[PDB]
């Protein structure tokens, strides 16, 4: 929602999340076991 | 070794006693695979999928199922099928009073509209610095405290004129 | 869509925002009578104007594609996406 | 409490049949190992609707084609449903009476043509008459469905162990290898 | 509805907090009516039997069963037939540790000797007239506070020499 009158400063924010595979289970080991441990090798940044 | 019921009462007191900072919480505002069955949950999770917000909790009691004649001057509930009654903390044990009642209302669009398909409880949820608003946006959220419990069900969409009611019934330990 | 509303076909130069200009080099009226349909773009719609219009070389003209209507859905290619006659293909960015 | 199946099956040419209580690999053997266990890749991701579509490639026109699957309840309700009886003679009947009806969420497209197709025969193996039932069809060109369909009641179908399996059989028109956009898979019903 | 593992974790956590306040019971010291297959524990009970006294816990520590290679390296402690290893308040959520460690050791005579069946665990007990042992026959505790946790062994018997070694290792939920 724009106001539609005088000026609209129309611009973005970058969403800052941290990523743990523990929140994130796609992101758990599929070689074997899926959480078989390596599956917390690395969480992420995430900023849609 | 086994837990015992007034353990459960205990914990349950614990819990009741956390009032304050206990919300309850929405999410899952896009579909299911299935929308007329919601998967079943897991209790791993630490927070909703596709949070819409919190709301301060409007009740949070202690509870038993009723008995007559003693209770018909008690205060009662019905919920899931059944009949209840509240209990206060410093009857707990007197009564047995092992499950916990939760509830809260949303107002009308206090949080943004649309539907919702998660429904939970947090305690010890904070806000950010000097926010005092018992309506809470994730972003306006500082520290969620502990997701506590928490359902999937089917959607309820949300409108300016209705006032969202959401329920639990609980207790600490439902299989023993 | 229907056989009363239509495309109009123009065709015009291009503006300073990059976009075509407004110019009227070329026009042509084309309704759903006029309009041909496929699964994997192939039904040739050919955009016949009254006298011809001389496209020069060195140039980008535009096609300006006036219609009312939605229902007119032609066939768009776009960057590395699936092609619809043969989807396991790809495509470039711009088609062309 | 809700219903659905979540995280074996076995791409083939071959033709087969399991006995009232077989174990869940005896498919490949028998089936001279003339075929291939899905890749890992379908119990990590088509266990759930989503975009990783694990898409399969085919051999069919002078042999048919098969993808047969298990649905092995004592995998689930001995976890979900721990307080219920999953190894008395006739705790089948429990199965069905507490699973009540069931129904299929299935969701596949092709890549082949928007204006050519191929067909899909969803199949499930009752032990009376000893059959991988003809329960429905559908038929595909390039976009999807959900090719799933309701079925009814299932203690036709209970393999001994609390255990079922069930196939797709496929069939291309005159088209030798093909690809199929396999989805994801479930299976529905509900408890208090 | 259910709680979540992280509830039992947080609760665990809470009686962790209350460790101070915690002691072994002994009881039972006349037979039941079968000595080698004593009756089950009932969870409505407040008291052990024939009370021999109280001593405070000299360990209440999270745990967890304990796994390799990632534990082979860290504080082991061995129960039951069992391996565990101990954890911290800050991590019980990182580790999944919602199991309670408790454990008293009566030194030879300093509870009166003789045979005792029962074994429990007491949290909130306060003892008589400003006393600061952590060994309390029954006529030295005032208030015996809620017996958290216990069991009905067979007989066992206690001498000048031999130490009574009792604990427990427990959780909020240990069946749901």
């Amino acid at each position: 929602k724009i106001t539609g009158v005088g000026k609209e400063t129309i611009g973005i924010k970058l969403t800052e999340r941290i990523v743990t595979p523990d929140e994130d289970a796609s992101l758990l080991d599929q070689t074997s076991g899926v959480p078989s441990y390596f599956s917390k090798g690395a969480d992420r940044l995430e900023e849609k | 070794a086994i837990a015992t019921y007034n353990s459960h009462v205990e914990l349950a007191k614990y819990l009741v006693s956390k009032a304050d900072s206990v919300y309850l919480t929405i999410g899952k505002s896009t579909p299911w695979s299935n929308e007329t069955n919601p998967p079943q949950p897991d209790e791993n999770a630490t927070v909703l999928q596709e949070v819409i917000g919190y709301k301060k909790a409007t009740k949070v009691t202690l509870v038993r199922p009723s008995k007559s004649p003693e209770d018909d001057n008690k205060n009662l509930i019905s919920y899931g099928n059944k009949s209840w009654v509240e209990v206060t903390p410093e009857n707990a044990k007197a009564e047995g009073a092992k499950w916990v009642y939760l509830e809260s209302s949303i107002v009308g669009d206090e949080l943004p509209l649309g539907t919702y398909r998660q429904v939970g409880f947090v305690m010890d949820l904070v806000a950010k610095s000097g926010i005092s608003k018992f309506n809470l946006v994730p972003s306006e959220v500082e520290s969620t405290g502990t997701l506590l419990f928490f359902d999937n069900k089917q959607f309820q969409n949300r409108s300016e004129q209705t006032t969202a009611k959401e329920r639990f019934i609980v207790e600490v330990d439902p299989n023993s | 869509g229907d056989k009363q509303s239509n495309v109009v076909i123009q065709i015009r130069g291009m503006g300073d925002q990059g976009y075509p200009n407004k110019t009227i080099y070329a026009e042509t009226v084309m309704n759903a009578d006029d309009i041909k349909v496929s699964n994997n773009a192939s039904a040739e719609t050919r955009v016949y104007f009254d006298d011809p219009m001389m496209a020069e070389g060195g140039k980008e003209y535009a096609i300006v594609i006036i219609t009312e209507n939605s229902d007119y859905t032609m066939w768009v290619g776009t960057r590395t996406k699936p092609k619809i006659d043969k989807p396991n293909e790809v495509i470039s960015g711009n088609p062309y | 409490f809700y219903g659905h199946i979540n995280m074996y099956g076995y791409v083939t040419s071959y033709v087969y049949n399991p006995g009232m209580t077989s174990s869940v690999n005896q498919i490949s053997a028998s089936t001279e190992g003339r075929g291939q266990e899905v890749p890992t890749d379908y119990y990590m991701y088509t266990s759930t609707k989503n975009n990783n579509t694990v898409e399969l490639s085919m051999q069919t026109t002078s042999g048919v084609s098969y993808l047969y699957n298990n649905f092995n309840f004592r995998d689930y309700m001995s976890k979900y449903r721990p307080q219920v009886d999953l190894q008395s003679d006739e705790a089948r009947r429990i199965v069905s009476d507490y699973i009540k009806e069931l129904s299929i969420d299935y969701y596949l497209s092709a890549v082949i043509p928007p204006d050519e197709s191929i067909e899909i025969k969803l199949q499930v193996y009752d032990f009376s008459i000893n059959r991988w039932l003809t329960v429905s069809i559908n038929n595909l060109s390039f976009y999807e469905k959900n090719i799933g369909s309701n079925i009814g009641y299932i203690k036709d179908y209970l393999n001994s162990e609390l255990n079922m399996f069930t196939r797709l059989e496929i069939n291309a028109g005159k088209r030798d290898s093909v690809d199929i956009k396999v989805n994801y898979l479930d299976l529905m019903f509900y408890y208090y």
